[PDB]
């Protein structure tokens, strides 16, 4: 990937995690948790959403016989009509070839960048209460209940009010 | 003490492809190529109409397999296989440009000409033509010398196209399986027929000798055709060999012609068809027929292509 | 106490579309398929040749019409719908064919191919082709026999090409109203025109009959061509029903030929242009005629495809 | 966008902003500031100007007729011009729709990104002496009078001369 | 104190091109259009045929040239331009249709069809076709009256194809120089060939007169041919002016045709070929030749078109 | 490019490194060093190979005659052949020209985000014990010999053993 997370740093995805796309696993006082992130659950999910919809269509061009299956043309006019299919076959069976495989590395790319949006948001709020393991967690140097691990899923956490007590873990 | 955040994967991921690789497991991807089929003509809201053993262009000229379809009118016209445009053996000149033509007619209505004729034959026939016995085209005048040997009349008839559409006119040519045979009919000496219009200027010479036994029958007619244009004028200047359009063929509006040897199914709609079924899909490609007509995904090579619908996939 | 950084918005940005949606509203959006039209034939800098009330084909044939156009020159070729190729009712066998020689040909130039005959007529002419009267086509020879009915010797004449270029060579075959005017001009019995050469092998047999009054006639010429090579010798067998060649034709150079009905402007310039005028545009697409010529954008379905100049548009 | 800037943390763009494309807006001892990058804002208008030079182009390509208005060629042979003509007009169809598509998606991605690049070079020159607010602001723990503002905005200012005042203000 | 990182550069990149920018340097590059030529037929493993002298139609119909081809066997069928189809002047009708049958048929077999003849001539010859002086076509008959003006006593003869293929069927007509030396061969009067089938129905005339001395010879033979089904039957009614099939013609496989004047060499493969040699590559497209046939890469129109394979270079 | 890197503040490349496409360069006690980092350079290059291979194909659909250059076919159904023909060099002229663009985009833009994947990662392993200095340095504020160097080369540095002595140097 592009973004360095998804297969980067985050060493693997959790196989446990079918309630959405991302999310925040936890280690604290009651213990640990794991709940899916909606938000940036649904926007990933809606820029592939919108790929699917666009991708799906319907030319309302119609096409009618040049050919016959039942009594063959003149040769050489059949030959023409042939190589000209022919010919366009070869630019369509490209063109889809090149699309897909455009598009899933636009996917791919899309996916890891969307994962590294949440992470760099997520430190964002923690500002000088927390810092970076390195394989995608924030180590808190201040005591966090399950409670206060709430106060950030639904970003709403104050650096603020434990900022002294965490600044103070050097 | 932390808290860590990641992403969904699975045990089991499809691969797709992309700029960069082949075969990337991803978590969830979709087809793009459709393969799928319906063994049926699905024309389910459209007024088909099924030729069967009547040839398209029998549809002009009036063969007895034709006979219910002298009229017709369809959104969906089907061509079968075992469908024939000819009772007594014989070809279209430039048939392929009629059927194509006939195929986005939206069906034809039919209009006499009006040519009465002064001392000749008329209701010639051929026990390949058979109705109640020997009989002849539906919309054809074989005309003859009034008995054997006698002579043709240099005759001249015409006819005007007084609608605001082109009309699709019809005549024939014979081409007997002897020069006696021939004689028997018109006489001897240079038989010659000419066709003229604004449009259209050329005409015809007939050509007898034997030819194989096709449909009990060594002779072959000669079936021509041209588009007349409105107040334009058609002109037939003969003396034998010729066989008489009747009646003047008019296009009724728009259709679509296909060719298939599959059932009928009005309870399935579909917009793309080829000689196996229909193939119904909103996928943008399709590896089954190339030569699909009407409103469908474009053909391509490949048998697959899987678009990623999910993440990377990184298990456990 | 702080310091912030962000980007510009507008109140009324424009809507575009991007692999993942639609309608996606950013900063400054561009046009990319061209509908602005120019409803006139851009013409500046080109020798044209509008050639109105003369058919193309007849540049080589010379009615009445095309008597200022036998020796053009161009660079840009309009053929107009009032064009007629045609005095003495007739057709060109091939002749899209040769249209289409004609329109890049960048003009013609003429020479005499010397034909003398022995005994017989040549002024043949006809109330059609009419200049002082009675007149024919200019660079055609109506070969007749002396007078009614007179034997129509068989003949033999002969061209070289001597010049380094292939040279357009136009013979005529007359179709009479009848088998009694036949007679009246070339006498009675068969008669029998064969054209050969290195490339071309065929010949040709005239079809007397009555056509329709077409021009005030019920008879038509045949124009046939062929195109020879340097060196190579044009040979005419013949003995009636004929129509000469006095000149042959050379092609100048390069042009290019359209269809049109606007009027012609030597103000602008322009090279794409179809039947309404000229399409002016740097744009890659277009929307407007999909049968354009000239250095054109690509046609395209779609009447609008708007290119995003500007970022994102995130409105306060 | 991918890059999490524009439509992100930055929760809208400022319409005031008629100088440039990017820019920095202060609030100080002096009061309120709002002035533009050049330098940012040229780079991406060179990158747009880029795909609009190459697309806006001339095909050298001279199509002459095959058909006829005037006086239509054979049925058969007309029929395979015409089906031809429209396939071809479905292939340079898809082309331009995607084509356009293709790049609407880069230019956005594209300008995303160069606001990115400007914070996070910022975020380079500050190194202590501020943190960051989350929607793209940089609180500095420092007296930072007009002049002060003006050494960032023409990357000249210097993080000593005020680190230790600035990180006393822990 | 400290620690760096950054990324490799060198003194002289590669410039290539972006969505964005012309010319931009980058570290490395490649080449995508193929422009490099091999000036030879790369045929290495290839059963091939090179016609040199004789015409690919000339292998049907057998004028001295076409000798040693007249039941060749190929994978790759070479076609020169000092090749002739032909030894007594005259032409194929469709020639171009059945050069493309031939050149992947893959090579042919013949076979007798069988016909004797009741009291007239065959062994019809001249100087054009010559091997101990006058002879004639490998697989044709020349049928003749038994001497100077006798009658042609209209005969009837007739071929069925015994075989699960179709048959290349192939007969003659002859144009005589005159209508003098037409009646030393076959006699006066009107000759008629008429030639049918189920899928075919067609009759010829022929067309005495003086053509251009081609070869040594004033007069011209016309080759026709058709596609014979399985089980179908050939009749051939005439009374001369004619030229019979000894030998029908069967395809025997599959292979390719092309035209070169380059040598060729089994040392190297190909499957892209074009008149002036063999185009290897694996590169997608190609600058060379846009009428390259076989397993090719994608003509286009630049010349070169650069894909970066390293970083940006940014030097020192 | 897009991420910052390449062409940014890492103001250019390393001429001497010749050892691969990424690596470090080190000024510390015993003096300066320069190595390639094997990993990211494979990465990349990885990628590159695998466009490479799949741009390089062979299409195994065979193309026969329908011209003749020897005995020219009729102008009518020559014009209509070279009419097509001409279209459809048209398209392959335009996909070329779009495809390796649209590529040397990608590629280019996938190199700078290589490298600014490796730059965000020793940031990662250093949490404290140093600080960035714009163009693309970290600043040690401890004592970091030749094999305190070769430790996080390898990805084996340890922030602990040493965040006392480098927090104390603020
Ligand atoms: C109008 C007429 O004459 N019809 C007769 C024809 C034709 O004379 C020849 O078939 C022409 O080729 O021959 C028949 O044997 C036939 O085909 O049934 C009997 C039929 O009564
Ligand atoms: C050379 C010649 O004979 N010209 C005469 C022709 C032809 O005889 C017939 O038109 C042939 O079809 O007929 C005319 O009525 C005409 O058309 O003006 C008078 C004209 O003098
Ligand atoms: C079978 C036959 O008659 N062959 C003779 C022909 C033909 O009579 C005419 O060429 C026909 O056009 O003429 C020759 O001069 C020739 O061409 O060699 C002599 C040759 O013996
Ligand atoms: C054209 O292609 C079809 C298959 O799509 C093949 O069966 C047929 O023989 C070809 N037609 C001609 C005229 O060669
Ligand atoms: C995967 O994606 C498709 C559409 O792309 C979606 O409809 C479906 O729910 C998904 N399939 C599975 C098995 O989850
Ligand atoms: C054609 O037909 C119309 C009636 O539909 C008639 O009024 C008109 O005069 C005719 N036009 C010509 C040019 O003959
Ligand atoms: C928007 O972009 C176009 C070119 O893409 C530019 O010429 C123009 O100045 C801009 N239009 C407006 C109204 O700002
Ligand atoms: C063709 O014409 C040239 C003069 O342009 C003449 O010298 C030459 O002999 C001729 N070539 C042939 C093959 O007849
Ligand atoms: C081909 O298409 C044109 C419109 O572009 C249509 O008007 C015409 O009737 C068609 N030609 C034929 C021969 O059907
Ligand atoms: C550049 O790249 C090509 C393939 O893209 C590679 O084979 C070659 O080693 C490189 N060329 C040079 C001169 O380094
Ligand atoms: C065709 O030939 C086969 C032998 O190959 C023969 O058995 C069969 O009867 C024939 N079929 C027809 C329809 O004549
Ligand atoms: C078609 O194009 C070729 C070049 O590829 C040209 O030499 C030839 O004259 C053209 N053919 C016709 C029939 O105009």
């Amino acid at each position: 990937g592009l973004f360095g997370a998804i297969a980067g740093f985050i060493e693997n995805g959790w196989e446990g995690l079918i309630d959405g796309w991302y999310g925040f696993r936890h280690q604290n006082a009651q213990g640990e948790g794991t709940a899916a992130d909606y938000k940036s659950t649904q926007s990933a999910i809606d820029q592939i959403t919108g790929k699917l919809n666009r991708l799906i269509e319907k030319t309302n061009q119609q096409f009618e016989l040049i050919d016959n299956e039942f009594t063959e043309v003149e040769k050489q006019i059949g030959n023409v009509i042939n190589w000209t299919r022919d010919s366009i076959t070869e630019v369509w069976s490209y063109n889809a070839e090149l699309l897909v495989a455009m598009e899933n590395q636009h996917t791919i790319d899309l996916a890891d960048s969307e994962m590294d949006k949440l992470y760099e948001r997520v430190k964002r709020q923690l500002r000088e209460n927390a810092e970076e393991d390195g394989t995608g967690c924030f180590e808190i140097f201040h005591k966090c209940d399950d409670d206060c691990m709430a106060s950030i899923r639904n970003n709403t956490y104050d650096h603020s009010k434990y900022r002294e007590e965490a600044m103070q873990n050097r | 003490d932390k808290i860590c955040l990641g992403h969904h994967a699975v045990s089991n991921g499809t691969k797709v492809n992309t700029l960069t690789e082949r075969g990337v497991e991803v978590v969830n991807a979709t087809e793009t190529v459709e393969r799928t089929n319906i063994p049926r003509i699905c024309s389910k809201g459209k007024r088909t109409v099924d030729l069967g053993q009547c040839g398209l262009l029998g549809t002009i000229t009036g063969p007895p397999q034709c006979d219910q379809f002298l009229e017709f009118s369809a959104d969906l016209i089907i061509e079968r296989r075992e469908g024939s445009d000819v009772c007594y053996p014989g070809k279209f000149v430039n048939e392929e440009a009629l059927r194509q033509i006939l195929r986005e007619s939206g069906g034809i209505d039919k209009e006499a000409m009006g040519f009465t004729y002064s001392g000749i034959r008329t209701n010639g026939a051929t026990s390949s033509c058979r109705r109640s016995g020997s009989s002849f085209y539906a919309e054809m005048k074989w005309l003859l010398s009034n008995t054997d040997n006698a002579a043709f009349p240099q005759m001249t008839k015409s006819y005007k196209n007084t609608r605001k559409n082109p009309a699709l006119i019809v005549w024939g040519i014979h081409h007997s399986g002897s020069t006696a045979e021939q004689t028997k009919l018109y006489g001897s000496g240079n038989k010659l027929v000419t066709v003229g219009s604004s449009n259209y200027q050329q005409s015809f010479v007939p050509s007898p000798g034997a030819r194989t036994q096709v449909n009990g029958q060594s002779g072959r007619i000669d079936f021509h055709w041209l588009m007349l244009n409105p107040n334009d004028t058609v002109t037939f200047s003969f003396n034998g060999a010729f066989i008489a359009p009747d009646r003047a063929s008019f296009l009724r509006g728009k259709s679509m012609g296909i060719q298939s040897g599959v059932q009928v199914d009005a309870d399935c709609e579909g917009d793309c068809y080829y000689s196996g079924g229909t193939i119904i899909s909103n996928l943008p490609f399709q590896n089954i027929d190339s030569r699909a007509v009407g409103k469908c995904p474009r053909y391509v090579k490949q048998r697959s292509l899987l678009l990623a619908t999910g993440m990377k996939n990184v298990p456990e």
